[PDB]
């Protein structure tokens, strides 16, 4: 079946609500790759937020300002940001990066319900749009070799 | 060159000028091109310059110097559109043909001839 799909709503699912909570899941997962991709995204994703913090904050605060689920908002976002034909894995890890951050932002007003269907509207986004793409990088095997120097 | 973070930090200053002009404009028009639209391509267009600096910061010692400038011509292709589309607004402008005919410009200069042409012709 849609096992990229699968795979990579669980690793993008998985960091946005640990984001969100503070707590990792003790759940067990395609296994080692999803491991070392959800690793490598805990270290890059962390780095993105603070490094660009102001900008995301600023984004944030522009979604806000029309009174409406925010990931509503961002989805139709989102689904512009590969529209000038470029695809690379730090475009990719920026939205799931910012994703995160919203995440923590649901988190806060009480809304961690529309956190399970942003995780799901990235990985849209990703996998609907660019599979031609990921699978010729491999996929998430591809994401992590291409954030980790051996 | 030392100038890709000057174009890139007046791409960030002409979004916050474009930012304030249509804030104040929904205070008392086209296809693809409205006032929806143009906040979503711009928030995108913020997303994409984070994401292009984290590939340069990744790429190293892991995108060429020259795939770095058509990218940052063509965001900065996409701002000039923009900017006509609120000009073309504000001139009266209400026909969707306008606004389809700067979308289809390849640079700044074309945004530019056309919406000249557009004001002094078709207005
Ligand atoms: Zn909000
Ligand atoms: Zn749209
Ligand atoms: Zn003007
Ligand atoms: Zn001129
Ligand atoms: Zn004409």
């Amino acid at each position: 079946s849609d096992e990229l799909y699968r795979q990579s709503l669980e690793i993008i699912s998985r960091y946005l609500r640990e984001q969100a909570t503070g707590a990792k899941d003790t759940k067990p997962m395609s296994g080692a790759t999803s491991r070392k991709a959800l690793e490598t995204l805990r270290r890059v994703g962390d780095g993105v937020q603070r490094n660009h913090e102001t900008a995301f904050q600023g984004m944030l605060r522009k979604l806000d300002i029309k009174n409406e689920d925010d990931v509503k908002s961002l989805s139709r976002v989102m689904i512009h940001v590969f529209s000038d034909g470029v695809t690379n894995w730090g475009r990719i890890v920026t939205l799931i990066s910012f994703g995160a951050f919203v995440a923590k932002h649901l988190k806060t007003i009480n809304q961690e319900s529309c956190i399970e269907p942003l995780a799901e509207s990235i990985t849209d986004v990703l996998v609907r749009t660019k599979r031609d793409w990921l699978v010729k990088q491999r996929g998430w095997d591809g994401f992590v070799e291409f954030f980790h120097v051996e | 060159t030392e100038q890709i973070q000057k174009r890139t930090a007046a791409i960030q200053k002409r979004i916050a000028a474009i930012q304030k002009r249509i804030y104040a404009m929904t205070a008392s028009a086209g296809a693809g091109m409205s006032i929806e639209e143009i906040t979503k391509q711009i928030a995108a267009i913020q997303l994409r310059i984070v994401g292009d600096q984290v590939q340069i910061a990744y790429q190293t010692a892991s995108m060429s110097t020259e795939e770095i400038q058509k990218q940052i011509a063509a965001i900065e292709t996409q701002i000039c559109k923009i900017e006509a589309a609120i000009e073309l607004k504000e001139a009266g402008i209400t026909s969707d043909f306008y606004f389809e005919l700067i979308n289809k410009a390849k640079t700044c200069e074309g945004v530019e001839a056309l919406k000249e042409h557009i004001l002094a012709a078709h207005t």
